[PDB]
């Protein structure tokens, strides 16, 4: 849950 | 998705010593493309299929989002703790296999309410406790096998259960009925 | 005289306070004149008095030590990864001398000291990793010479405070991964002229992002992401001058991404993915040289600018979930060491660009759901760096260039419903890292290769809805980690051996409507993991074996085979009704069964 501020990286 | 999640959930109460479940990435959309994972043409888990993995650990209650999911495969490996209540709301559920596992605690009656159930087969666990009656109240159950648990009590005669041979309950602590010897108080 | 001190006696007293079960301030010996050489003692000042203390990940338990507000000259403490307890006691503003106080990964609880903005010379307060409560102290706007408040991962109940915006001094606010109350972004927050981080993600942020927020010249990371946002991506915010990363991702924010956004040169990091976003993605954006733009699961739509091409440290393009139309710019990873591309369920169209794989950084190919056309661009045969190709559901056609085949790190390979043509090369063997092949829905033709027994860790085989003939390959009975077989649908022909009974682990085999002919070996009850046998729509002729008996079948079709004689007794029930129709020799106990 506390992940460093950055993009989401949610793929396919 | 929410499916992926409750199966990382799984994932992450679970020990899994030959990383069976190394494909299970929570970043992935959907668990469809996850190794272990069947899902239908909308893209919805219908099985998981995870048996003889050398699985240790206890299941989470989260398995009963997958609404969609017919075949549940935990079995041959020694995933302990008590089978979730939750896993009655697995309303297309056709196959629930968690056999040949060292699962403890009571058959929930929740089972009753998986209409579509073809296939019971919680054989060789250590479940204690009496055989819920709603479980006659599934129609569509052809296979049974409550064998070789601790379970105790009266074994229903009526419904589903009315076809089942004795091979079915059989080395059970105090199991009372018409198929076992013993008759009931 | 006036210059003596009674240090060593303060940090002893220190040392008693706390718990040492790991026994870290051993080197504090009570004998020894001066603290100075003790762990993590320092004293940088002419005389013997301590300037800083960092017990860090020491197994330190117990209170915070106020004695140690006593050292004069300490201007540096840190008690980070310590089992510090109880609450943070208001008499640390004693410690008047302290510019960095980092407290964080302890066990503190309670409400926030208002005496901590009573340190006129504090620069550092961490306070992340604890369980702080209640409301944010309004002495926290009253703050002198404080550039870095981090208060990340407490239990904060409170609205987000404007007076926080009253720090000019401040450089970095974060607030991050707090239980707020449902509160809006102050609009105050945008009169921190000095700050350079606004971290405010999972801080149950409501309203609109305000237009404030763009006076920030300083800033270099903006994160509002995971939360509640509503509202258009402020034009205002083509003023963060110096901006590199804006992160606004899982919120509820609609409206056009402004092209006021080309005027931050020094962007390359944006994500407003998993948003209701809608319009077409700005060129002057895509003009900006971006390292990732991210902007997936929205409803935008129009042609993907090819500006994007352009940019030399594009690295992630992730636009998927959109209804983007148009085809991927043509030099598009020609100029960019490009690793990450998911343009999946786009209505992109055209060929692939040529040079994709240009730099050779490329992993991830994602682009299913498109109606991308053409063959394969060549060039991927040498994409080595390649681990996941999903080119599934698009309207590709031809041969597959031979080297695709045989990419060393590839894992998932997924051609299904394409038209690709062609055979599956002898270079498969090279793909050492297979686990899944999916090529199911295709016009592919020919035997299976030898070389496919090779790959021991391939996992999945389908290959349904293709024109694959020939009989199985011997080698294809060595793999003992394939749980899926499925070539249904295809013109395989030849029988199936005893060499099966090395599918150990396999769960599924489909062999349906296929030209197999010869008997079911009796080794088919060995496969202990198979819960679902389909062989229907072939010539499987001969008895049933009785090893079928010894299966736990979930799923069972010899359906429309030659199968012939009596129905292991096992096998007679009405569940398996449906299971041997159309094999005319056959009879059992069933109501249509001769
Ligand atoms: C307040 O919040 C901000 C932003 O959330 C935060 O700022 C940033 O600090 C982090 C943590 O130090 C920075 O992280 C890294 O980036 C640097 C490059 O400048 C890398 O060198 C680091 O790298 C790696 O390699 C190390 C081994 O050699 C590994 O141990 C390490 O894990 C890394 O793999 C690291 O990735 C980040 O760059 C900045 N970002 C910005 C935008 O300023 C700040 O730390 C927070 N402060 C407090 C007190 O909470
Ligand atoms: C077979 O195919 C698999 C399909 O993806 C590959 O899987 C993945 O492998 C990569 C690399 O091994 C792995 O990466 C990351 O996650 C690690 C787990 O926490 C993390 O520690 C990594 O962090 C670091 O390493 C990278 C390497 O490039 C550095 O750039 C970083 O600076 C950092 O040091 C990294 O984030 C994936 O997690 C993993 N995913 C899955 C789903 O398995 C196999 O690598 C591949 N193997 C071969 C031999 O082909
Ligand atoms: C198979 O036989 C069993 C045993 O008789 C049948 O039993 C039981 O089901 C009824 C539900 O109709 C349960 O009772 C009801 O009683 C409550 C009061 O507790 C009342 O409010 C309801 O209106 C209803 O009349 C009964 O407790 C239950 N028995 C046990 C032991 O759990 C079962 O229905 C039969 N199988 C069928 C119909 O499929
Ligand atoms: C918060 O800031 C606003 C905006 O102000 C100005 O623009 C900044 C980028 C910077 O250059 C500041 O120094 C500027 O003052 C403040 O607003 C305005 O207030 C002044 C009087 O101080 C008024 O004459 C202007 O018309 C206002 N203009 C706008 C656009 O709002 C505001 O006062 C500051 N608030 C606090 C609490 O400090
Ligand atoms: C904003 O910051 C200033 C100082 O940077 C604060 O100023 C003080 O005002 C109070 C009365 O309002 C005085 O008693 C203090 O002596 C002042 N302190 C300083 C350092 O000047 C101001 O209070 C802050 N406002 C908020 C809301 O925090
Ligand atoms: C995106 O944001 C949503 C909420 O806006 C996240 O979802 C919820 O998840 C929490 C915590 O797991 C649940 O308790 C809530 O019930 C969910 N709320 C709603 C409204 O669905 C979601 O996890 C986020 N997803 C990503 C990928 O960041
Ligand atoms: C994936 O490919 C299959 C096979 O080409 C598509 O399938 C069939 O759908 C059509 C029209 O809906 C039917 O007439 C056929 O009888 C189906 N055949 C088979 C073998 O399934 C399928 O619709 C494609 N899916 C997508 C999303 O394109
Ligand atoms: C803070 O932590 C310390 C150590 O974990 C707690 O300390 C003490 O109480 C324990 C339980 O009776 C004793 O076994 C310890 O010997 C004793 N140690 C001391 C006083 O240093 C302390 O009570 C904790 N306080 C809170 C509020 O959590
Ligand atoms: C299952 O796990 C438990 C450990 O809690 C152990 O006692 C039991 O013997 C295990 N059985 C195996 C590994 O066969
Ligand atoms: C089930 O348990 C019994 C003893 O309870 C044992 O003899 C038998 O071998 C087990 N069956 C399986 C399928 O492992
Ligand atoms: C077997 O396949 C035939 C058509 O291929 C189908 O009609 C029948 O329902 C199938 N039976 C089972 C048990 O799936
Ligand atoms: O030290 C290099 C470092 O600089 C900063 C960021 O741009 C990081 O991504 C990068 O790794
Ligand atoms: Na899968
Ligand atoms: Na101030
Ligand atoms: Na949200």
């Amino acid at each position: 849950r506390l992940v460093p501020s950055g993009p989401n990286p949610l793929h396919n | 998705n929410l499916e992926g999640d409750a199966l990382h959930t799984l994932r992450v109460t679970l020990v899994d010593p030959n990383n069976v479940l190394q494909s299970w990435d929570p970043t992935l959309v959907n668990p469809c493309t996850w190794f272990h994972v069947t899902c239908n043409n909308e893209n919805s888990v219908i099985r998981v299929d995870l048996g003889n993995a050398e699985l240790s650990g206890h299941l989470v209650p989260e398995l009963g989002v997958l609404k969609n999911l017919q075949y549940l495969e935990l079995y041959s490996n020694n995933i302990t703790g008590p089978i979730p209540s939750n896993l009655g709301n697995l309303t297309n559920l056709v196959s629930l296999d968690l056999y040949l596992n060292s699962f403890s605690g009571p058959i929930p009656e929740s089972l009753g309410k998986l209409s579509k159930l073809r296939f019971l087969r919680l054989n060789n666990n250590s479940l204690t406790g009496s055989i819920p009656m709603s479980l006659t109240n599934i129609t569509t159950l052809q296979v049974l096998d409550l064998s070789n648990n601790r379970l105790s009590g009266s074994v229903p005669d009526n419904g589903s259960f009315s076809l089942f041979t004795p091979i079915s309950f059989a080395n059970n602590l105090d199991l009372c009925g018409p198929v076992t010897s013993h008759p009931c108080p | 005289s006036s210059m003596d001190n009674q240090d060593g006696f303060i940090l002893q007293q220190v040392k008693l306070s706390l718990d040492d079960p790991d026994s870290y301030l051993s080197s504090w010996n009570s004998n020894d004149a001066s603290p100075c050489r003790w762990s993590g003692v320092s004293c940088a000042g002419d005389f013997s008095s301590v300037t800083s203390v960092d017990l860090s990940s020491a197994n330190l338990a117990g209170p915070f030590p106020s004695v140690i507000c006593r050292l004069s000259n300490l201007a540096h403490l840190s008690l980070y990864n310590n089992s510090i307890n109880s609450t943070l006691p208001l008499n640390i503003a004693a410690c008047k001398s302290l510019q960095t106080l980092d407290l964080s990964q302890n066990l503190l609880t309670g409400e926030l000291p208002q005496t901590l903005a009573d340190i006129p010379t504090l620069v550092h307060l961490d306070l992340t990793g604890n369980n702080f409560s209640g409301d944010i102290p309004a002495s926290f706007g009253k703050f002198e010479n404080l550039e870095v408040l981090s208060l990340v991962y407490n239990l904060l109940d409170g609205t987000i405070p404007p007076f926080l915006g009253n720090i000019s001094t401040l450089k970095m606010l974060n607030l991050s991964y707090n239980p707020f109350s449902p509160s809006r972004i102050p609009p105050e927050f945008g009169n921190l002229t000095n700050l350079e981080v606004m971290w405010l993600t999972e801080c149950h942020l409501v309203g609109q992002i305000p237009d404030s927020l763009g006076q920030l010249s300083k800033l270099v990371d903006l994160d509002l992401a995971l939360n509640d946002l509503v509202g258009h991506i402020p034009p205002s915010l083509g003023g963060l001058t110096n901006v590199v990363q804006i992160e606004l991702y899982n919120n509820s924010l609609t409206g056009e991404i402004p092209p006021e956004l080309g005027n931050l040169k020094s962007l390359r990091l944006l994500d407003a993915s998993m948003n209701q976003l809608t319009g077409k993605i700005p060129d002057e954006l895509c003009r900006v040289p971006l390292e990732s733009l991210n902007l997936y699961e929205n409803n935008l739509e129009g042609e993907l600018p090819a500006s994007i091409a352009l940019s030399p440290n594009l690295y992630e393009i992730r636009i998927f979930g959109n209804r983007l139309t148009g085809g991927l710019p043509k030099d598009l990873g020609l100029n960019s060491p490009l690793r990450w591309l998911d343009v999946s369920e786009n209505e992109f169209s055209g060929d692939l660009p040529a040079d994709l794989c240009a730099k050779g950084e490329l992993e991830e190919l994602l682009i299913i759901h498109n109606s991308f056309s053409g063959v394969i661009p060549e060039s991927l045969a040498d994409c080595r760096s390649l681990t996941r190709i999903r080119l599934a559901y698009n309207r590709f056609s031809g041969s597959v260039p031979t080297g695709f085949w045989g990419l060393p790190h590839v894992n998932l390979l997924e051609l299904v419903n394409n038209s690709f043509s062609g055979e599956i090369s002898k270079s498969i063997g090279g793909a050492s890292n297979l686990s899944l092949l999916i090529l199911s829905n295709n016009e592919f033709t020919g035997s299976l290769p030898e070389e496919i027994g090779s790959l021991d860790n391939l996992n999945q085989l389908s290959a349904s809805g293709n024109k694959f003939s020939g009989s199985l390959p011997d080698s294809l009975m060595s793999l003992g980690e394939l749980g899926t077989l499925d070539l249904h649908g295809n013109q395989f022909s030849g029988e199936l051996t005893s060499g099966i009974k090395s599918w150990k682990k396999l769960n599924e085999l489909n062999l349906a409507d296929n030209e197999f002919t010869g008997k079911i070996p009796d080794e088919i009850g060995s496969l202990s993991v198979l819960n679902y046998l389909d062989l229907s729509g072939n010539m499987f002729s001969g008895k049933i074996p009785v090893s079928l008996q010894s299966l736990k079948l979930n799923q069972l079709n010899l359906s429309y085979n030659r199968l012939s004689g009596d129905l292991p007794p096992s096998l007679a029930k009405d569940m398996y009704k449906n299971s041997f129709i159309g094999n005319p020799g056959l009879c059992g106990d069933i109501k249509g069964l001769c």
